């Protein structure tokens, strides 16, 4: 469990009257790949 | 008698070539199973 | 082993090889 550099994404959805919705922080879920060369990143998902 | 048959033809001659070309569907098939295949096996079981 | 050994390895390269080991130690 965290509890504390950048590996994260800034997403943005904007709707017909070109205004932002959504302008979220997000991090992107692991692939199964990534789980098979390293176990640990299941624990932490 | 104008015509010399070795001057060469003078009507319209329709040449051709093999040529390797996928379609847009074949290509968009192998994405889906050599790129975008991210299935349990072919992952964790190909020792 | 014993199951304090088990308790501490945790998945790893290929996991096939790997919760059969581990199954027939269990066993065991």
């Amino acid at each position: 469990i965290r509890v504390r550099v950048e590996g994260l994404q800034q997403i943005v959805l904007r709707n017909d009257q070109g205004s932002i919705v959504l302008d979220a922080l997000g991090t992107a879920a692991p692939s199964r790949l990534a789980v098979k060369l390293d176990w640990s990143r299941l624990s932490a998902w | 008698n104008e015509w010399v048959p070795t001057s060469g033809p003078a009507w319209k001659v329709p040449y051709l070539e093999n040529v390797v070309k996928r379609s847009g569907r074949r290509l968009l098939a192998e994405l889906r199973i050599a790129s975008n295949n991210g299935s349990g096996d072919r992952t964790f079981l190909d020792d | 082993k014993t199951l304090y050994n088990y308790y501490s390895e945790g998945p790893s390269t290929p996991i096939m090889p790997h919760l059969v080991n581990r199954l027939r130690g269990l066993d065991a």
